[PDB]
């Protein structure tokens, strides 16, 4: 059967490209506008033109370059330091390290100066 | 003229905003930030400060500093300063010292009486097995023999006899900073608008203090500062909290140097606490008020110092870098914070130079090794050093730079994949139809049903649910469609009780300037004021909510359910919240929200249906394994409308409603939030007088798009637990969660065992590490970021209600509980029986966690002692009327038995119980078993024990012949006396275990019950004037209802009690009747009326003068004939006199035997081999905080058994459910009553729509042929636990049968009065009690009752018969209160 | 006819998946700015509860 | 076939539904000003069309 | 055995009007300039379907309750 399976085979073409489409979508959230007078609606578009717009600034966000590489699927910088074998210190934190081990009594610290 | 009562304790939030516009004014210029405060202070001088500055000592003050000789300051320092108090001469420290000698003196004395009962009744008066050189003295040694029998506290006494230094440092500063309190307290209650001027007090310091501000003057450092009256509060709550640490462990260091298990589990040098408390003062005195930042993150050292304990290597580094980073990213913030603050300010010469060179980390460094020292590698010492936390004072917490970061967090955009909403609603609509076929075994019905597969069809069709780990993706979104038709009804009439509340609510919104004092507000929004008042009604410009329901004038029953539904609350024109800095945490945290009230109503109705109907469904809320922890504040925020109102409308659309669980975010975004606290008002310009058009300010803003702290929690919890199981279905692995609305805990399991690399551990280490990934990825793309400082990874070591559990075993943080107890702890208008109950009940929580006996009742005594003798003279209302009494009442127990001296009627008076007047504030049986039925047979058994001390007796059995017949003499007065009994049925009502006939004290609300009502007569509101104006008939009535009827069972009369619509109008009165303020709601001022004052007063004259009239010496030759001591079975006394008390002929099934004077305690095996006998299986010396093999016990007590109908309870409200139970329980009660049908009829009828017969259909019928020893009411105790934690009774093992075999040959196969519940619990509580005392826990104890208590009890036959036309009447007078009525329409519907 | 079955049976949960997304988009839609129009119950629907209260006005 | 029309007709209404979803979308998304008005008007337009077929 | 082939031309054609709709709503949403000018100032038509769409399930909603309330009266 030629005709029958051809047309369904259509079908199928046109519906896994619908829901391809569908899966694709991004949302975005209520908020305040720029110049804040009134609330402008929820908005939904393709990812594309919504990374653009988050690229050159056109809605407020706390946080531009995390949203961009998780909505790339690519896990960033922070989220590896967030997960790995040892967190990296801080400078001070490390004074604060190097001056709890070596309890040599050098403090020389008085309750009265301090 | 009316009083001002002041608190005596903090209750209350330190305020910022108050100190700065105190401190400008009187300084001329910015005090703490530069801010709009000084601004509008400068100005506009408020009164209180313009009169505190008026007074001439401030202005020589102000004087000496304009010149220059004095240099302005930080309230910290002057706190620094406070505490250590170098300044302390010789006589004063003698003074101190002495005292401090008699107060412990005296405290052990006291103890010596329960000590020696206990040492007796245990039959351990064997084998009990600095102080030697001062027990060897003579005359110190016959002064202690004088009045101590037991060596076990002879040897303790001579020890604790020199105190140390740092104890009586404490206790100093304490009654001093108290003397000063207590002194202004008693002259602002005699002379109003009063001010006190000190200087000699304190040595070296100067006190102005006011209610409104205080000032503090230092001539030899020359520095002065302006603080609140909070403040000062919060300095003596310190001091106390101090004290209380010094005496517990000093109480605690002794005893544990008598015998090593007396004492609490932990060890401590008080050097090393008061050098720890002295750089904690020290860091606060370096960061200003940022010091507090630094002090809450250190909270993660000792978790650190924990899990070096309890866990391995990995997660061991990863946590304690992870803390250390925060500790320094923390004092980072602070420092930059503190320079940012004080640049242009009066205090910008104070900053340190410490702070810019960079030496403060030396100082941190050592502050931290010094905890790591004082914890000195011990779980027990880190566990119970958690009250660091709490010794340092809170903080001032300032109201606008607390918004600001939450606005800056709050308002934004946030992305989502549609897949993801999809997929989250998916997982709830599959939670929501799990739990409705495995509830109801039905599946809830679809409207949308053509929307489905076939496998799901074929899913539908067959009333089943597909399981977890079958289940894939995809086949989420396709539950993602459907819909469903309406589930559960909606309460109609609104329910008067969840909803009164004392707590306030904010105005609404045209009229939300009057928060603001007068002065402050400008002019035209004053005139706006008082042109616009008129316009709104008198209900809503109320500042309560008691009030705005006292006034409601158009009240209507159904307006809310009106109103739910016809969707007024959106786009309202009067709607805002306002934030109120009063919420109380050591960090800034947060503060809470107000709305109006008519969305307070509706709030409170969305939470009730929700936690009526729907977290049923997920029980939850309240071998690769690896434990997430996960901090959920700020949680709420990130929430946007999408993410919550996907999940929230299938419960909006399962109730039938619309946009009832979701009207946060719908309304909440278009309204003003606003800063409300008096002293902080926002900057208005002009001609502006709503906030609609204010210009945004640090103050106020607007557009928060996000949850609100406190509000809609529910929806939060069920949608994180639906997000956690999605997470499980793309991780696989087995998962569990436990969320408490403060922390998530999430622990998972995966079968990788036996398939491991090369490791046994370190794999679920990277099973932590994948699902942490997994989980932030997943959190993430929900919208809510999730930060590396809340969640944290464990495998053995779960941190759970902020308790420390490691290997089964439970370690527990009782000096925290413990922490403030004081004279007037827990009181409303300075009660004194509620002061007793209130100390008792805390150190009894001691003795009940921290497992310690004797600390705790030294440590009760100590401050009994203490508030009974020393402070007692220093009374607010009344000047010396109390100790006067007291003194009477020591007078006549002087002369009524031998005692030598009032001290030793002191002690007497301290041992006897409340129940006859006297000041033991909780029984002897608490400390062996927590609940029993009756009390009145534990108060005469106690008494008994306590007179067995002075009269010696061998409490093994009942001696024939007492040569002193004082015990003998107590009995007979106790048992003879007059009778005046009056409204007895409806008294054995309210409290089934009452005496009446005077025998027994009144409680508050019993006085004040006539006072309430009539104030409550006048009330604007026809629904509480009505019911209020018939409150008097309707007590006759019920009075004369059950009259006839000749045997009384109590508990049946509550439950006939329970069932009538009176018992929501006695809520309603007697929750009014606890407030301090009454007869003056309605004139809304705080201030008290003198009428109230002088009931309180009388009464408690009254009630402390009870025990003469209890035990009168005039009835020794009106009735000399005494009872002999032959048989004398205690139950008959109790029962004889609760008889006799009300006259009535017999009262059955209220009196249980008093268990510990039924069994005897005994260990060698006879050929009786009799009673209950425990053994414990574990073989050690001590088992103390070491678990065993058994299951733990909890003693549940024996339900009811009924056989349920069949029928769709859905489709029915709470309250209906509710009493259909209480009539079924009545059908029950009540068969032999000969006028069942008619009054069975008649109930029916009123209460609820249906006639009898038809109603019976649904009466669960009981199978239980005895009701006396198997009922189920709200008086009677549910379960009966044990002392001792719940981990400790695993070690041992009871049986139960050869008291059985005794207990069955003679009066055989029937129910039999004791429970046997309590038998077991005292036989735990007496096996612990015993290893305390002796040190070496029994290898087996067996329990023998006593033949003689053990009663008889069979269901008895009721006579006489009922009166309905009373009860009609009862029914008819107050209608408002009734449940639903059941319609014809939902009864017809019900079967189907 | 058995690969007509299943190729249909394809195409119907296909189907059933693009509804049920289409579906949260509906109803995620509505938000706090159509109720300010007072759209919501245009997009939403109709429940139960309401109604049964307009037949009441309708039979008085 | 009987499986064949049954399962031709479910897949009907399936196509139905979705195109009644995506209309309520692309016409309640497009134009505020218009809409603002015009569906709550029709909304009170069906409210008074159910009183009056009760009626 | 053709009517089955005449209907997936009819599920055919369907299958494309949604494509077109899902194609403007898309464009619509993403338009920045393109919602308050050069906006469609259309689908009246689109409205009295949503509104009739509305109108049924109404209708299916009042029907089950009358027949609760007709079996209440008749019981």
């Amino acid at each position: 059967n030629d005709n029958i399976t051809a047309r369904l085979d259509r079908i199928d073409e046109k519906l896994s490209e619908i829901l391809g489409m569908l899966h694709t979508l991004v949302v975005a959230s209520a908020g305040p506008t720029s110049a804040r007078d009134g609330i402008r609606d929820a908005m939904v578009g393709l990812r594309e033109e919504m990374i653009e717009k988050i690229r050159t600034e056109a809605l407020m966000t706390n946080d531009r370059l995390e949203a961009m590489a998780r909505l790339r699927n690519e896990e960033s910088e922070k989220m590896a330091k967030d997960t790995s074998d040892e967190v990296s210190l801080n400078p001070t934190s490390e004074k604060l390290n190097n001056l709890l081990e070596g309890n040599d009594s050098d403090n020389d610290l008085s309750l009265e100066d301090f | 003229a009316n009083v001002y009562l002041t608190d005596s304790y903090l209750k209350g939030v330190i305020s910022f905003s108050e100190c700065n516009a105190l401190g400008s004014y009187i300084f001329n210029g910015p005090y703490l930030k530069n801010d709009y405060t000084n601004l509008i202070s400068r100005q506009n001088p408020l009164i209180e400060h313009m009169n505190l500055k008026k007074l001439n000592i401030t202005q020589s003050l102000i004087s000496k500093y304009h010149k220059g000789e004095i240099k302005l300051e930080e309230p910290t320092y002057f706190q620094s300063l406070l505490m250590t108090y170098k300044s302390m001469t010789s006589s004063e420290q003698i003074a101190t010292t002495n005292l401090l000698k008699k107060i412990i003196r005296r405290a052990i004395e006291i103890s010596d009486v329960k000590v020696y009962a206990i040492l007796n009744k245990l039959g351990l008066k064997e084998k009990d097995k600095n102080q030697s050189h001062l027990k060897a003295d003579k005359n110190h040694s016959t002064k202690q023999k004088d009045t101590i029998k037991t060596t076990l506290l002879k040897k303790l006494m001579c020890s604790m006899q020199h105190p140390p230094s740092w104890l009586i440092h404490w206790f100093n500063l304490y009654t001093k900073l108290n003397n000063i309190l207590t002194q202004y307290r008693s002259n602002e209650v005699k002379n109003h608008g009063f001010t006190l001027i000190d200087n000699q007090t304190l040595s070296g310091f100067q006190f102005i203090l006011n209610q409104y501000g205080c000032i503090v003057y230092h001539k030899e450092l020359k520095r002065i500062t302006v603080t609140t009256y909070n403040q000062f509060l919060t300095w003596k709550d310190i001091s106390l909290s101090r004290l209380n640490v010094c005496l517990i462990t000093w109480i605690s260091n002794c005893l544990n140097t008598l015998n090593k298990s007396l004492g609490l589990r932990c060890g401590f040098n008080n050097v090393i606490l008061t050098q720890l408390f002295l750089y904690g003062d020290c860091i606060l005195k370096l960061f200003h008020n940022e010091g507090f930042y630094i002090i809450k993150e250190v909270e993660g050292f000792i978790m650190s110092l924990i899990l070096n304990i309890t866990e391995e290597d990995q997660f061991r580094k990863r946590f304690y870098n992870s803390m250390l980073n925060n500790i320094t990213d923390a004092a980072n913030k602070a420092q930059k914070n503190l320079l940012s603050r004080v640049c242009h300010t009066l205090l910008d010469k104070t900053v340190s130079d410490n702070i810019i060179n960079g030496r403060w980390i030396i100082l941190l460094s050592k502050f931290l090794k010094l905890i790591k020292l004082a914890g000195d590698n011990n779980l027990n010492n880190l566990s119970e050093l958690y009250f660091l936390f709490r010794i340092f004072g809170h903080p001032m917490v300032d109201e606008r730079q607390a918004m600001d970061a939450v606005k800056i967090n709050c308002n934004e955009t946030k992305f989502y994949l549609l897949s993801s909403l999809s997929m989250l609603r998916g997982a709830f609509i599959y939670r929501i139809i799990k739990g409705f076929v495995n509830n109801y075994n039905r599946w809830p019905t679809l409207r949308n049903a053509i929307v489905l597969p076939l496998r799901w069809l074929t899913y539908y069709k067959l009333n089943t649910y597909p399981s977890l780990l079958e289940l894939t993706e995809r086949d989420l979104i396709v539950l993602s469609g459907l819909r469903f038709y309406r589930e559960f009804r909606l309460p109609k009439k609104v329910d008067l009780e969840m909803i009164i509340n004392d707590k306030a609510i904010s105005p609404p919104k045209n009229l939300i300037w009057t928060s603001f004092p007068r002065n402050y507000m400008p002019s035209h929004i004053q005139n706006y004021i008082e042109h616009e008042k008129l316009k709104f009604s008198e209900s809503d410009k109320s500042r309560r909510v008691l009030e705005y329901y006292l006034r409601d004038n158009k009240f209507n029953e159904c307006d809310l359910y009106n109103c739910v539904v016809n969707q007024s609350y959106l786009n309202n024109p009067n709607h805002v919240v306002s934030l109120t800095g009063k919420e109380r945490e050591l960090s800034v945290g947060r503060m809470f929200a107000m709305q109006p009230g008519m969305f307070r109503q509706v709030q409170i109705l969305a939470e009730k249906m929700i936690a009526e109907n729907i977290l049923q469904f997920f029980p939850e809320s309240l071998i690769s394994k690896c434990s997430i922890i996960t901090d959920l504040s700020k949680f709420n925020q990130a929430f946007r409308y999408e993410t919550s109102c996907i999940c929230s409308d299938v419960l909006d659309e399962l109730h039938g409603v619309q946009s009832l669980f979701s009207w946060l975010h719908l309304t909440i975004p278009h309204v003003t939030i606003i800063c409300t606290y008096r002293h902080a008002p926002p900057y208005i310009g002009d001609h502006i007088v709503d906030l609609n058009n204010v210009d945004e300010q640090s103050g106020l803003y607007r557009y928060h798009m996000g949850g609100i702290e406190g509000w809609c929690q529910k929806l939060w919890t069920i949608e994180a637990i639906s997000l956690l199981d999605l997470i499980s279905l793309k991780g696989k692995f087995s998962i569990t969660a436990l969320i408490n609305g403060d922390n998530q805990s999430i622990d998972i399991s995966k079968p990788i065992r036996l398939m491991e690399g090369q490791t046994h551990a370190q794999a679920d280490y990277l099973l932590a590490l994948n699902s942490l990934k997994l989980l932030y990825k997943e959190y993430a793309g929900i919208g809510h970021k999730l930060k590396g400082t809340e969640t944290y990874i464990s495998r053995d070591m779960q941190f759970m209600s902020k308790t420390i559990q490691h290997n089964g075993v439970y370690y527990p943080a009782s000096i925290k509980k413990v922490l403030r107890v004081g004279p007037w702890i827990n009181t409303i208008l300075d009660d004194f029986k509620v002061s007793l109950e209130s100390i008792g009940s805390l150190t009894q929580e001691l003795e009940y966690r921290g497992e310690s006996l004797l600390c705790s009742l030294i440590f009760r005594n100590v401050w009994l002692y203490n508030q009974i003798a020393l402070q007692l003279k220093n009374h607010a209302l009344c000047n010396n009327k109390l100790y006067l009494d007291i003194l009477k009442v020591l007078k006549h127990l002087k002369t009524f038995f031998n005692l030598d001296n009032i001290d030793t009627a002191l002690t007497l008076y301290m041992n006897l119980p409340m129940l006859f007047g006297g000041g033991d504030p909780n029984l002897l049986y608490r400390s062996f078993y927590r609940r029993t039925p009756d009390f009145l047979t534990e108060a005469i058994v106690h008494s008994v024990f306590i007179l067995s001390y002075y009269t010696n007796h061998d409490l093994k059995d009942k001696l024939q012949d007492l040569s002193d017949d004082r015990l003998n003499k107590f009995l007979t007065c106790i048992i003879t006396f007059d009778k005046n009994p009056n409204a007895e049925f409806v008294t054995l009502m309210r409290d089934p275990q009452a005496l009446g006939s005077e025998r027994q004290a009144k409680i508050t609300s019993e006085i004040n019950r006539l006072a309430v009502t009539e104030v409550l007569s006048t009330a604007p509101n026809k629904i509480f004037s009505k019911s209020a104006q018939h409150y008097t008939t309707t007590e006759i009535d019920l009075n004369d209802i059950m009259q006839n009827i000749e045997p009384t069972y109590p508990h049946g009369l509550r439950v006939v009690y329970e069932s009538l619509p009176f018992y929501k109008a006695e809520k309603i009165v007697n929750l009014i009747s606890g407030t301090k303020s009454i007869t003056n709601i309605l004139e809304k001022t705080s201030a008290i009326d003198l009428t109230d004052i002088d009931r309180a007063t009388e009464m408690m004259r009254k009630n402390i003068t009870l025990l003469i009239r209890i035990l009168p010496l005039d009835c020794n030759r009106d009735k000399r004939e005494i009872l002999s001591m032959e048989n004398l079975s205690i139950t008959e006394l109790s029962k004889y006199v609760r008889e006799r008390s009300w006259s009535l002929s017999n009262i059955v099934g209220v009196t249980s035997p008093s268990i510990m004077y039924t069994m005897d305690i005994k260990y060698t095996t006879s050929t009786i081999s009799s009673g209950i006998i425990i053994e414990k299986y574990n073989v050690n010396s001590l088992t103390r905080g070491e678990r065993g093999p058994t299951k733990p016990w909890v003693g549940s007590s024996t339900q009811e058994k009924k056989t349920m109908p069949v029928y769709n309870r859905q489709v029915l409200t709470k309250k209906q459910r509710d009493q259909i139970d209480l009539l079924a329980k009545l059908d029950w009660v009540y068969a032999s009553i000969d006028n069942k049908d008619e009054f069975m009829e008649e109930l029916s009828i009123g209460t609820l729509g249906l006639t009898y017969e038809k109603a019976k259909k649904l009466f669960p019928q009981y199978l239980s042929v005895n009701y006396l020893h198997r009922l189920t009411v709200s008086s009677r105790p549910c379960e009966f636990p044990a002392s001792i934690p719940a981990y400790r009774t695993t070690n041992y093992h009871f049986d139960t049968s050869p008291i059985n075999r005794i207990l069955t040959e003679k009066y055989g196969d029937e129910d039999i009065d004791i429970v046997f519940q309590n038998c077991i619990s005292f036989g735990l509580s007496l096996m612990s009690v015993v290893e305390q005392f002796t040190n070496v826990c029994p290898n087996r104890i067996i329990l023998i009752p006593k033949l003689n208590e053990i009663h008889l009890m069979k269901p008895p036959i009721f006579t006489g018969d009922v009166d309905i036309h009373k009860l009609k009447q009862v029914i008819q007078k107050q209608h408002m209160f009734l449940p639903d009525k059941i319609s014809l329409t939902q009864y017809v519907e019900l079967f189907l």
